[PDB]
């Protein structure tokens, strides 16, 4: 009476009256989203109803950790959490978790190919990095940053959509089975980044095996120091193709492919290290004169196991509440 | 730098 029902397909979304207009325009494993039109905020609004969070504890865990963590992450450059909401009275009734977020104009996959000045490519890597770096003050690394992930609105505002852990992004110790650390999100901006410049994906392996020598073919074939930090399986295959030279980033990124071009250059050959122990921070990422030009320090520098099915519904029931 | 506030979607 506080809510109305709304049928989606399948799926029955029982919302707040103040949520109208609703749209499906999502529908993955972890859930259905609408587009809504919040009539108290005035504004518009993602309702994500959470895809059987109680069926199992991979997905319970799962919805704890999104609803905690989005709590209790709040940066303007990561989608926040404006409510949350389940329309059953009571513990016993409990099914059904909504989750409601800003609405964005669009994600990175047709943008970033449309050639953005510097300007505007500069900011938006800005913008993600302290995306980013909040993200991992809060001992999140993300480890699947892609364009699908990564929302902007039309006023040139930019937001990370989710929390993380398409190969083409991924860094090369999450293709190989290596440990990783702050700085496997470096790669994926490095690839995002290189994309806006060039106008297609930098290295698209059609397996995740192709995915390697991609890779390889334009950055050249990493050290002895790195390969014997391979599992020996993958070592024996990746030791043992031909030695590749790579190309210097002057040739891979030319004055010809920009609309300043020295400095994003610069960038680029630090981000997209295949060895991880030699790439660039997020830290000096920030500090780099092709980023550093937006630098605020409140944007940049702000402040941060084992259960049973009912007492993950109680846990989440509560964080509802 | 005054920071772009538009962008073409
Ligand atoms: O193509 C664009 C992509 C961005 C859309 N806006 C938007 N805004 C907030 C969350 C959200 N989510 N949140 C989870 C989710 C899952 C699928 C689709 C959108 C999703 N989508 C508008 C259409």
């Amino acid at each position: 009476n506080n809510f109305y029902s709304v049928e989606i397909g399948d799926s029955t979304f029982t919302v707040l009256k103040r949520y109208q207009n609703l749209k499906p325009i999502g529908s993955g494993a972890q859930g259905i989203v609408c587009a809504a039109y919040d009539a108290i905020l005035e504004r518009n609004v993602a309702i994500k109803k959470l895809s059987r969070p109680f069926q199992n504890q991979t997905h319970a865990k799962r919805a704890y950790r999104e609803l905690v963590l989005m709590k209790c992450v709040n940066h303007k450059n990561i989608i926040g959490l404006l409510n949350v909401f389940t329309p059953q009275k009571s513990l016993e009734e409990f099914q059904d978790v909504y989750i409601v977020m800003e609405l964005m104009d669009a994600n990175l996959c047709q943008v970033i190919q449309m050639e953005l000045d510097h300007e505007r490519m500069s900011y938006l890597l800005y913008q993600m990095l302290c995306g980013i770096k909040h993200l991992h003050s809060a001992g999140i690394i993300h480890r699947d940053l892609k364009p699908s992930n990564i929302v902007v609105k039309s006023d040139c505002t930019l937001k990370i959509l989710d929390f993380g852990l398409t190969r083409y992004y991924r860094a090369p110790e999450v293709i190989l089975g290596m440990g990783y650390k702050e700085n496997v999100d470096i790669w994926s901006v490095g690839c995002i980044m290189g994309e806006m410049i060039k106008g297609g994906v930098l290295f698209p392996g059609t397996d995740h095996i192709d995915q390697w020598n991609k890779v390889i073919e334009q950055l050249g074939t990493p050290c002895p120091e790195f390969m014997k930090k391979l599992q020996p399986t993958v070592r024996t295959y990746v030791e043992n193709r031909p030695k590749y030279a790579g190309y210097s980033f002057e040739k891979l990124f030319p004055d010809v492919l920009f609309p300043k071009a020295s400095q994003a250059r610069d960038l680029l050959s630090k981000m997209l290290v295949i060895d991880a122990s030699k790439r660039i921070s997020v830290d000096e990422a920030l500090q780099h004169p092709y980023i550093n030009v937006w630098y605020d320090p409140s944007e940049a520098e702000a402040p941060p196991r084992e259960h049973t099915i009912e007492e993950w519904k109680e846990l989440i029931y509560k964080e509802v509440m | 730098p005054k920071r772009p506030t538009t962008l073409n979607l």
